[PDB]
């Protein structure tokens, strides 16, 4: 990565337990505490576009408490493209909300764009959905039967 | 109303 | 010594003997759809088994 | 397998028999799976608050206390397997996770949430004469899950 | 009030220790009363034992002291939106936490009559109480040693 | 020695299993208004073409010219609160001071 | 199916000082100075009534030669009565032969 | 007598 312009920002494959979206709110359509509330829920795999993860040749899957529903074939790899709707919300900017008392109430539609060390959150347009897609959410929170 | 009192974390 | 006339039975009348009837229908509801794409009423096929627990 | 399917294991006779079936099995069941209904649940919360059309002053504290609205909801949880409590707060979140969506937008106060699962012996800090809780606290102690409610809900 | 309308029991994380019916059926002569069928959902039970889903318990450290290093380590008062409204405060954590965990279950169901002819491909099925496929089933290996009885 | 038979395996002999469930879907509603899980009733007849009630009448017929018995294995779970009242882990007597003067 | 599991209440009395302070109240412990009336020390080892499920073989018993399709089962408690803390009780019984007439 | 010495919480 370093040797070829790839940013830490765009790692793209990160196993992790957590319910990004827990700190959600309907109206901002973001995470009000400015934090993917640091709580353990169950192993999950977060992805960026194009990059994915194949287990076929491994069992760790069973550890990640994630398993194919017809456990007998191989359509089994997970790509950004499969975790539909399961994009991390994006996170809200706290300080922007705070300082904002100008005379006003707008103060905050601004969703944190990049963290302090200036590493990007690849937010996207619309500013309510970071293009970070995570297993959990898609499965549990977003996609009926598709 | 954001319903989360800010600055309450010790 | 363990020789037996052990016999677990109950209702479901002994698959009985001596003569019964065989119903040979054709428009019985399932026969149709699984088997009567092939043709008409001059020839067809029918489950003679009247058990509905069976396709 | 297929061709084998046809051939027969042939237990014989002039004497029938049976078999002693011992059996091994493992499962990975998330305590809060949906298929076991450790996922859903109904409950009704406050969804509206006003007064009939003239806003403030003589009833400026009292107008707020004149029209309430309730509705039944089937809200769900994120599957997984959680600690005794965790589960609770998950609903005690998703119960709020409904309010926030409809309560704020329709004058409903946090004050009047109305449905809160919770372990605790409110009344433990009681006293006979005040007929209240002398420490000014529902002494923060875990006893056993409980569901606290408001009127109607 | 409700001491009659209902009853106070203990906290079951398993929440519903359910049973599950084991039923391979191209082998066993089908126990008494079951009608022979090939409707996945009826499938004459060969034996039943309850779920491999039980509950283990631990000691959540100093109960509420585990909670103050959880309202501060979570970074958010996500559930606990109100850390002052005595009523609306993220309920105290109990002295004892309970966790749904599954163990494997080795069980002998007994001895059963079997057809005198087994097709090389036996089909086995673990049915759940409301009779259906449970996909949380991981690996299920049944073995069965035939044996003699009676005679013609 | 006329004999009309077919599949539906000879109501067989020599030992089978008797499933004695309780939450079987129909048992409940026809019979469990009356009470709990400490006592109930169950159709032991596993034929779904029968309402518990009608099934009640029909008989499982263990035979004879030799009587027998059964090996009863059994599963059970309970949720007992250590300090329930029904087990008297609730009450208790003791006498305290109730008055003081001169 | 009611047995007892035991644990290690952390540093015994040190679990107690983060319990006279985390409870926010000295609810039981009304008197945190009268040596006698002080919320008793917590024991080194706490014990918890917890219930496990119980799979048991009772033996083999004689049965009537005719069973009504609706068998009634009942779990009686020592002083012979209904115990409603009973959760799910599944008995299964495999008949078998013995004797003869 | 309220029987609870106030301010005794550390």
């Amino acid at each position: 990565g370093r040797q070829n312009g790839v940013l830490e920002s765009d790692i793209g494959v990160k196993f992790d337990t957590r319910n990004f979206r827990l700190g959600w709110d309907p109206e901002t359509k973001l995470i009000m505490p400015g934090v993917y509330t640091y709580e353990a829920f169950h192993p999950d795999i977060v992805l960026l576009p194009g990059c994915g993860v194949d287990f076929t040749e491994s069992r760790l899957s069973n550890l990640l408490g994630i398993r194919k529903r017809h456990p007998f074939q191989e359509g089994f790899k997970i790509m950004y493209e499969d975790l539909e709707g399961g994009n991390i919300p994006a996170l809200l900017d706290v300080t922007a909300y705070e300082e904002s008392k100008k005379d006003k109430k707008e103060l905050k539609i601004q969703p944190l764009e990049k963290d302090s060390k200036s590493r990007s959150y690849n937010v996207l347009e619309d500013k309510i959905n970071t293009a970070y897609r995570s297993w959990y959410l898609s499965y549990n929170y977003g996609n009926p039967e598709k | 109303n954001p319903v989360y009192p800010y600055d309450t974390e010790c | 010594p363990t020789e037996g006339r052990n016999s677990i039975r109950y209702s479901e009348l002994s698959p009985l003997y001596d003569t019964t009837k065989l119903y040979l229908v054709d428009n019985k509801s399932a026969d149709i759809a699984s088997l009567n794409y092939q043709n008409d009423h001059s020839n067809f096929l029918t489950t003679v088994v009247q058990n509905n627990d069976f396709t | 397998p297929t061709e084998a399917s046809t051939q027969t294991i042939n237990f014989d006779e002039r004497s029938r028999w049976g078999g002693q079936l011992k059996t091994i099995m493992h499962t990975n069941m998330p305590n809060v799976n949906e298929y076991m209904f450790s996922n859903k649940f109904k409950a009704r919360v406050m969804v509206s608050r006003k007064a009939p059309e003239g806003v403030t002053v003589n009833d400026t504290y009292d107008h707020k206390e004149d029209i309430l609205k309730y509705e039944w909801f089937e809200f769900i949880l994120p599957e997984g397997n959680f600690s005794a409590t965790m589960t609770i707060d998950l609903m005690n979140n998703a119960i709020i996770d409904n309010y926030l969506e409809i309560g704020r937008q329709n004058g409903v106060l946090e004050s009047d949430i109305g449905v809160k699962f919770d372990t605790r012996n409110f009344r433990l800090g009681w006293d006979p004469e005040t007929k209240l809780i002398m420490p000014g606290v529902y002494t923060y102690e875990a006893f056993h899950p409980d569901i606290v409610l408001l009127p109607g809900c | 009030g409700i001491r009659s309308w209902t009853l106070l029991t203990t906290s079951d994380v398993t929440c519903g220790a359910e049973q599950v019916y084991w039923s391979l059926p191209d082998m066993m002569q089908d126990p008494v009363t079951f009608r022979s069928t090939r409707q996945v959902n009826n499938y004459p039970v060969v034996g039943a034992e309850l779920m491999p889903v039980f509950s283990k318990s631990f000691y959540n450290e100093q109960a509420v002291y585990s909670q103050q290093l959880r309202q501060a380590t979570s970074l958010t008062h996500v559930f606990n939106r109100f850390p002052e409204n005595q009523i609306l405060i993220r309920p105290p954590a109990p002295t004892i936490t309970t966790v749904s965990e599954n163990v494997p279950a080795l069980t002998d169901h007994g001895t059963l009559p079997l057809r005198s002819s087994i097709r090389g491909v036996q089909r086995v099925t673990v049915t759940d109480a409301r009779r259906r496929t449970c996909p949380y089933v991981y690996k299920a290996l049944g073995i069965v040693a035939p044996r003699v009885l009676s005679s013609r | 020695r006329n004999s009309i038979r077919y599949s539906e395996l000879s109501p067989l002999y020599d030992t089978t299993k008797l499933y004695l469930v309780d939450n079987k879907s129909a048992d409940i509603a026809s019979l469990n208004y009356q009470n709990d899980h400490s006592n109930f009733l169950t159709t032991v007849v596993q034929n779904n073409d029968f309402t518990p009630t009608e099934a009640s009448t029909q008989t499982i017929n263990f035979d004879e010219r030799s009587r027998w018995g059964g090996q009863l294995k059994t599963i059970m779970h309970t949720n007992m609160p250590n300090v329930n009242e029904y087990m008297f882990s609730n009450k208790f007597k003791a006498r305290v001071m109730v008055s003081r003067k001169a």
